[PDB]
């Protein structure tokens, strides 16, 4: 019977693919940093797939031209979000 | 020879010419002798015509006198007609006893008949003619004055004009060239005089009515005074003349009336005008213009003015747009008789109204309608949908459809996270509704996915509600969402939670991982909220507060009377100043409360007013207040806008759109180039506009930039002879 006794909690969280917020996977620079093309020929931003996998928009766009699937799993690819 | 036969023929011929009792025997005596004349006498055919000319003339001259003598113009025509009828009758009878003549010199082409018609003209109808016409026209004028003379007098004259020129080469020569001519001379003269006399004192509508009435009367006169035997065609021109001479001339003022009637939605007056001006070759077309103008102006006036007063008032935004649509739709359906040209003028004009340009507001507004706002609370679920149903129109007209949907979806995402919809069905309706607009599946599908995701998240939630038995499972509701869509940004304002929650999360993560291998949670506490029973000296009140607020409040769970600084709370909650301040502000200054959850030393008006040294404590006098009385228990919400969409989010969405436009454009270029291996900038840009048309209007600048990119990245290349022509590469 405390001052603010928990009665209800509407928790919100999202999920993504685990491993580490590391590299881009196609390329390899930090998902938050420039990519193979920018950091060399200098905006490398992020893009998501309905499969919850995230890469630099510039790296996954180039890859999709060989085949329209996700580099990590192999499901048909579909952009979920371009927003950062 | 002629001189041997004619002496027996004549007597009979005369009787034919005088319409006397030609007996059967005479019919044949003559007929037989006609043949004998033409056959026996090489000049017979001519002599017989000559003798006929003389015999005919005698009759015609008698007829002339019988008509001419009547200085009274109407008596004259009566006589004219009488003589005419006898004359015409013989014109059709005589060729019978004379078939042999007509065959040698076809009773339909009858030469004698021609001579008869010509003689009539020579003695009467091309001279007393002047009076035949003046009289007929005076009578036509009489019909127009209201002096409805026995129509037959003029009709008779017209029949004569026509029959006289019955010559198959131009059956209406005289009639048209002289009767219709004269008709118009009298028509236009009459009305060029009277049509102004009318308007001179009458209002425009009165005249218009009179005018149309006159036209109807003229159609009747056309059926009477003018010819109906055949299509005539020129008869229509005569009606056109009536219009031009009278109505088109007056049109110069009628159009001013148009504009007025449009402004007042005087559909009946304008309806008349539509019909009258449609007859006018250059009336109704200006009316199209007038309609277009008013609609656009209304947008620039009514729509824009509304938008400025609206801010968040979605109902007015929606209805104002739709009111205009419907006001003018009705106008066209009635005033402009549902005519495609006006429907088009309206369509184009309204499109401008809609684009006179911020679908992002329309999106905010649809949200207001869809969700459980104070606005939506005044509407029946059906009314909410209905307003949106009508909005379909607006969106169809909106060019930058992606804008609306971007913001709508952003709102949906939130609505589903917080479950703050007006109801469940309205959300489903909204998704289908967007389909009804004809909007891009990319957005519409994603909205649908948001709902599907909630389902999945809830399956998980339920598992927790059943398993965790930190708290009594059930009490907690955990929504684990697809970050790739739900995490609209990377904004994850981590907050340290109450023990009851911190000791739960490890289990959430544990369970989650055991069932969702390969996945990772993103504790978006920012969007999390809950209920706590607020124990006070005065009672126990549930509080509906954000997770952040729960963390703030946690600070005093075992020590309500101890003062905790802003900074200490910051630390207790591990929050940034911005969010901390907002949540604290509500706790010490939430609207509509007579009691705040937390007490504090210095007071704040707004979140920015907090200082690190600001001391907070638990409001042990806190209570739900009813009739200014302290209740022993109850419940108060202190969340409000804490979890609702800021200029920041608005801009983030704006740029997101821009980038989508860029991405889609680039992809579209690639697709186009794959389709057509080599095309001009014009072809490329055209196709890009079309492909992306249902989302937005592509700008050539953007396209250019995407082209340069694609060239640099070897997707396409410029033609060696034309930098505007591109060739697919790689
Ligand atoms: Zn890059
Ligand atoms: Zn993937
Ligand atoms: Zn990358």
């Amino acid at each position: 019977d405390k001052m603010f006794s928990l009665k209800k909690w509407n928790a919100v969280a999202m999920w993504s693919w685990d491993v580490e917020c590391d590299t881009c996977a196609i390329c390899r620079v930090q998902v938050m940093d420039a990519c193979l093309r920018c950091q060399a020929e200098n905006d490398c931003v992020v893009v998501w797939g309905e499969c919850n996998h995230s890469f630099h928009n510039c790296c996954m766009s180039l890859w999709v031209k060989q085949n329209n699937r996700c580099p990590l799993c192999q499901q048909d690819w579909v952009v979920q979000r371009i927003g950062k | 020879q002629f001189e041997d036969k004619w002496d027996f023929m004549r007597p009979i011929v005369l009787k034919l010419l005088r319409q006397e009792s030609v007996t059967k025997q005479q019919w044949f005596d003559l007929f037989s002798d006609v043949h004998a004349v033409c056959l026996w006498d090489d000049k017979g055919p001519a002599k017989i015509h000559q003798a006929l000319k003389e015999d005919i003339l005698e009759f015609i001259k008698q007829a002339q006198a019988r008509v001419l003598s009547h200085q009274d113009d109407t008596a004259l025509l009566k006589a004219y007609i009488v003589e005419w009828r006898k004359f015409f009758t013989q014109c059709d009878i005589l060729p019978k006893p004379f078939c042999q003549l007509e065959i040698t010199l076809n009773v339909e082409d009858s030469i004698v008949r021609k001579l008869m018609l010509d003689t009539w003209n020579e003695s009467i109808f091309s001279n007393i003619k002047n009076r035949l016409q003046d009289s007929a026209m005076k009578l036509v004028h009489a019909e127009r004055l209201g002096e409805a003379f026995d129509s037959q007098l003029v009709i008779g004259v017209r029949e004569s004009y026509v029959n006289l020129c019955s010559n198959p080469e131009d059956k209406l020569q005289i009639y048209r060239d002289n009767f219709e001519k004269a008709y118009l001379d009298s028509t236009e003269r009459f009305y060029r005089t009277q049509a102004p006399s009318y308007l001179q004192q009458n209002g425009v509508q009165n005249y218009m009515k009179y005018a149309d009435a006159k036209l109807k009367e003229e159609e009747k006169r056309a059926l009477r005074y003018l010819e109906t035997r055949r299509e005539c065609n020129s008869v229509e021109a005569l009606m056109e003349c009536c219009v031009n001479a009278l109505v088109t001339s007056f049109k110069e003022t009628i159009l001013a009336e148009c504009q007025g009637m449009i402004k007042r939605n005087e559909t009946e007056k304008l309806h008349l005008m539509f019909s009258l001006m449609d007859k006018v070759p250059n009336g109704i077309e200006p009316m199209l213009k007038d309609l277009e103008e008013h609609i656009i102006s209304a947008g620039l006036a009514d729509m824009v003015a509304a938008a400025e007063t609206i801010t968040t008032d979605s109902e007015k935004y929606v209805e104002q747009l739709l009111t205009l649509f419907n006001r003018f739709s009705k106008l066209v359906k009635e005033a402009f008789q549902d005519d495609p040209r006006f429907l088009t003028a309206r369509d184009k004009a309204y499109k401008a109204v809609v684009n006179d340009k911020c679908p992002e507001l329309l999106a905010n507004y649809c949200d207001m309608l869809l969700r459980k706002t104070p606005l939506s609370k005044k509407l029946t679920s059906e009314e909410i949908e209905a307003k949106l149903k009508e909005v379909l129109l607006v969106l169809k007209y909106v060019q930058n459809k992606d804008v609306f949907m971007r913001y709508h979806k952003a709102h949906l995402t939130r609505r589903l996270i917080l479950d703050i919809s007006a109801d469940s069905e309205i959300e489903e309706n909204m998704v289908e509704w967007l389909r009804e607009v004809g909007m891009p599946a990319d957005y519409v599908n994603k909205l649908a996915r948001m709902f599907q995701d909630i389902k999945v998240s809830e399956d998980l939630n339920q598992a927790f509600k059943e398993m965790h038995k930190a708290l009594p499972a059930d009490s907690v509701n955990i929504k684990i969402l697809n970050a790739g869509a739900w995490s609209r940004s990377s904004e994850k304002v981590f907050v340290s939670l109450p023990t009851e929650l911190e000791d739960l999360i490890p289990e959430v993560e544990e369970f989650y991982k055991k069932n969702h291998s390969g996945r990772k949670l993103h504790w978006h506490h920012l969007m999390s909220n809950g209920i706590i029973t607020f124990k006070n000296e005065v009672g126990q009140y549930d509080l509906e507060v954000t997770t952040f607020q729960l963390a703030v409040l946690f600070a005093w769970n075992q020590r309500p009377r101890e003062k905790i600084s802003f900074e200490n709370l910051k630390l207790a909650t591990e929050l940034p100043d911005a969010e901390l301040r907002r949540t604290l502000w509500s706790l010490v200054a939430f609207p509509k409360l007579k009691r705040q959850v937390l007490l504090y030393e210095p007071q704040v008006n707004s979140p920015k007013d907090f200082t690190e040294g600001t001391l907070f404590s638990v409001n042990q006098e806190f209570s739900l207040i009813k009739n200014a009385k302290v209740q022993k228990r109850g419940k108060i919400n202190l969340i409000g806008r804490l979890q609702l969409t800021t200029e920041r989010m608005r801009e983030e969405e704006n740029e997101g759109i821009v980038q989508l436009r860029i991405l889609r454009t680039q992809e579209a270029i690639i697709q186009i180039m794959k389709m057509r291996k080599k095309i001009s900038n014009a072809q490329l840009q055209t196709e890009l506009v079309e492909i992306l048309k249902n989302m937005f209007l592509p700008q050539k600048k953007m396209i250019k930039e995407q082209i340069e990119w694609l060239i640099e990245h070897k997707y396409i290349r410029r033609d060696e002879s034309d930098i505007n022509t591109f060739i697919y590469m790689a």
